[PDB]
């Protein structure tokens, strides 16, 4: 049996955190998603070349229900803190949720990565050496993405199954 | 034959760069499914004259304000009822073309203000013109039709046996100052529950939903009913936790555990996924997860009840998922699947197609929406049949366990909770003295009248 990655991704609502999954899953020359199937979250990878299964687990549309943060957090293994370059407060929002993560999992040590989102051709309001900053200071990685190109997306999600597999 | 494109634009023949369709059919009634085309495209076929389509025009009028503004709708299918001429010709044309054409907008009108009459709410002028256009509309054959759709929007403007016997335990009937989670009955709690979130459910518009409006800046303005929906779900889960860690004597928060896991039973009975996952949550939360020397105390029944129903939000609600498509109604689904779904198909597909250069509309996007939408809908027919009770219902209402704290000074607070009532290894486990003054044996969750 190869190995199984739960990854769960986590961030502020309202600013297109669901590209960052749906581009990774999605095979590129196919704009079709459908998010009611299990192929739609589930993807087979080779990652440093060693065959793995990606299970990914995001609750986008969900942010109101606050108290099933838990619940769903404690579902993964690795964690993707996703936040739009275009929105301060989604980067502001983000060290609470990394302290969910850490106090659902029991663990100051939690393989986690920084995902900073380029969701539309609205302005940039948080600069990479911010982004850059903050992620040195959780000793954790950090990855911009575009969601209109699919640049960084599997930059982001291979670099997460690294910081497991070196935990 | 038709008259010119450029004259009478619905005229312009199909081609591959204005309409394109699935390579299945409609399953019950054989005709085409649209996979996308231009405005006009899909405007001639809400209209068309060969046959009528109801789920394109329930699919359409649902969906159409992501491509199109309601005036604009308006002004394309009265465009579409002034039919211009191009004897034998003559006649046939209009009884095979005009007449079904002009039927087919009517049906549209009616179906428009029947379904959707927030577009004409929200925007006064828009009825003024339905009303001024209705009023124009002449023939024997219409007047049937112009009747109904005055009839109803003239109504716009104006605007079962014997349930079982309510369940008491330690808190008596008017005696409000006593209610609390150990005093109702297990079985009061979850009927009164079930049914405000049944009606919080069944308040949900698909106006609230189209267009992932619930999570734009305008969500408070556009999605208020499914806002109260998750808000008391939310406030239910935190005070089941709240319950749990302020109870600090270990066998009375014991009885408070294994009370909820009652409820949760009772949740399963009836249908109330919502119901049984407020409780999931609140056992999967940081605070109340933790609290392995309460846990051991629960009886193993109750361990199992908890177990499965955990089961059904794990493999991405797989068993949760095929537990709702086998029962029937009366119900009250789990609304987070709905939300994600909507969102991640509007996100994860395109509003727009392009063949040989020209842009179509991505209709098939959007009937996978209606498609979700219409699965929700499903669930808002049927009501459960059981009695209300007014002051279970208020205090419930009412509930507001953060109080004046916000989100995370109460989460940590609950969690402060946690530590200090059952601390972390390899600290002792302290001993507190009791809050109730009252008997924590449950009644039980079997009724105790036939
Ligand atoms: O048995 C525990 C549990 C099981 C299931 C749920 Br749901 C919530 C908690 C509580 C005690 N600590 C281990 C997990």
């Amino acid at each position: 049996h190869m190995t199984e990655y739960k990854l769960v991704v986590v961030g502020a609502g309202g600013v297109g955190k669901s590209a960052l999954t749906i581009q990774l899953i999605q095979n590129h020359f196919v704009d079709e998603y459908d998010p009611t199937i299990e192929d739609s979250y589930r993807k087979q990878v080779v990652i440093d070349g060693e065959t793995c299964l990606l299970d990914i687990l995001d609750t986008a549309g969900q942010e109101e229900y606050s108290a099933m943060r838990d619940q769903y957090m404690r579902t993964g293994e690795g964690f993707l803190c996703v936040f739009a370059i275009n929105n301060t407060k989604s980067f502001e929002d983000i060290h609470q949720y990394r302290e969910q993560i850490k106090r659902v999992k029991d663990s100051d040590d939690v393989p986690m990565v920084l995902v900073g989102n380029k969701c539309d051709l609205a302005a940039r309001t948080v600069e990479s050496r911010q982004a850059q900053d903050l992620a040195r200071s959780y000793g954790i990685p950090y990855i911009e993405t575009s969601a209109k190109t699919r640049q960084g997306v599997e930059d982001a999600f291979y670099t997460l199954v690294r910081e497991i597999r070196q935990h | 034959r038709l008259p010119s494109a450029d004259v009478y634009r619905f005229a312009e023949p199909d081609s591959e760069e204005n309409i394109i369709f699935e390579e299945n059919m409609q399953p019950k009634a054989g005709i085409p499914i649209i996979k996308a085309g231009t405005v006009i495209k899909l405007i001639e076929r809400l209209t068309y004259h060969m046959y009528a389509d109801p789920n394109f025009v329930r699919t359409f009028l649902t969906t159409y304000r992501s491509f199109c503004k309601p005036q604009e709708l308006l002004s394309l299918i009265i465009e579409r009822f002034e039919i211009p001429e191009p004897s034998a010709e003559l006649k046939r044309f209009r009884k095979e073309y005009i007449q079904p054409v002009q039927l087919r907008v009517l049906n549209v009108c009616r179906h428009w203000v029947e379904h959707h009459f927030y577009d004409f709410e929200r925007d006064a002028y828009l009825l003024q013109r339905m009303e001024e256009f209705i009023g124009t509309v002449r023939g024997k054959a219409m007047k049937k039709w112009v009747e109904s759709i005055t009839k109803i929007i003239q109504r716009k403007k104006i605007a079962q046996s014997s349930p079982p016997t309510v369940e008491w335990h330690i808190s008596r009937p008017g005696h409000i100052e006593t209610f609390d989670l150990l005093t109702l009955h297990p079985i009061e709690i979850a009927r009164q529950l079930t049914l405000l979130e049944s009606d919080l459910y069944r308040a949900v518009q698909p106006s609230e939903l189209v267009g992932s409006v619930w999570t734009k800046e305008d969500k408070e303005i556009n999605s208020p009913n499914l806002l109260k929906m998750i808000r008391h779900t939310t406030n239910l889960t935190l005070w089941f936790e709240k319950c749990i860690v302020e109870t600090e004597n270990l066998e009375e928060r014991v009885a408070v555990v294994s009370r909820i896991i009652e409820i949760l039973q009772v949740f399963q009975e009836l249908n109330n996924f919502n119901g049984v996952l407020e409780v999931v949550s609140a056992m999967n939360s940081s605070p109340v997860y933790r609290l392995d020397h309460t846990f051991e105390q629960i009886p193993s029944r109750q361990k199992k009840i908890l177990e499965e129903a955990h089961e059904l939000s794990e493999d991405h609600y797989k068993k949760y998922l095929a537990k709702l498509r086998s029962i029937n109604p009366p119900c009250v689904p789990f609304f987070g699947i709905y939300l994600t779904n909507i969102l991640k198909t509007e996100e994860g597909n395109p509003e727009v197609l392009k063949r040989h250069g020209k842009e179509l509309i991505n209709f098939s996007k959007r009937r996978k929406v209606a498609e979700i939408t219409g699965e929700i809908q499903q669930y808002q027919n049927q009501p459960y049949c059981l009695r209300v009770e007014s002051d279970i219902k208020r205090f419930f209402e009412n509930l507001n366990p953060m109080g004046n704290s916000m989100e995370k000074e109460f989460t940590d607070y609950l969690f402060n909770k946690s530590l200090e009532i059952e601390p972390r290894n390899p600290k002792p486990l302290p001993r507190f003295p009791k809050k109730y003054s009252y008997p924590l044996k449950s009644p039980g969750v079997r009724p105790s009248n036939p």
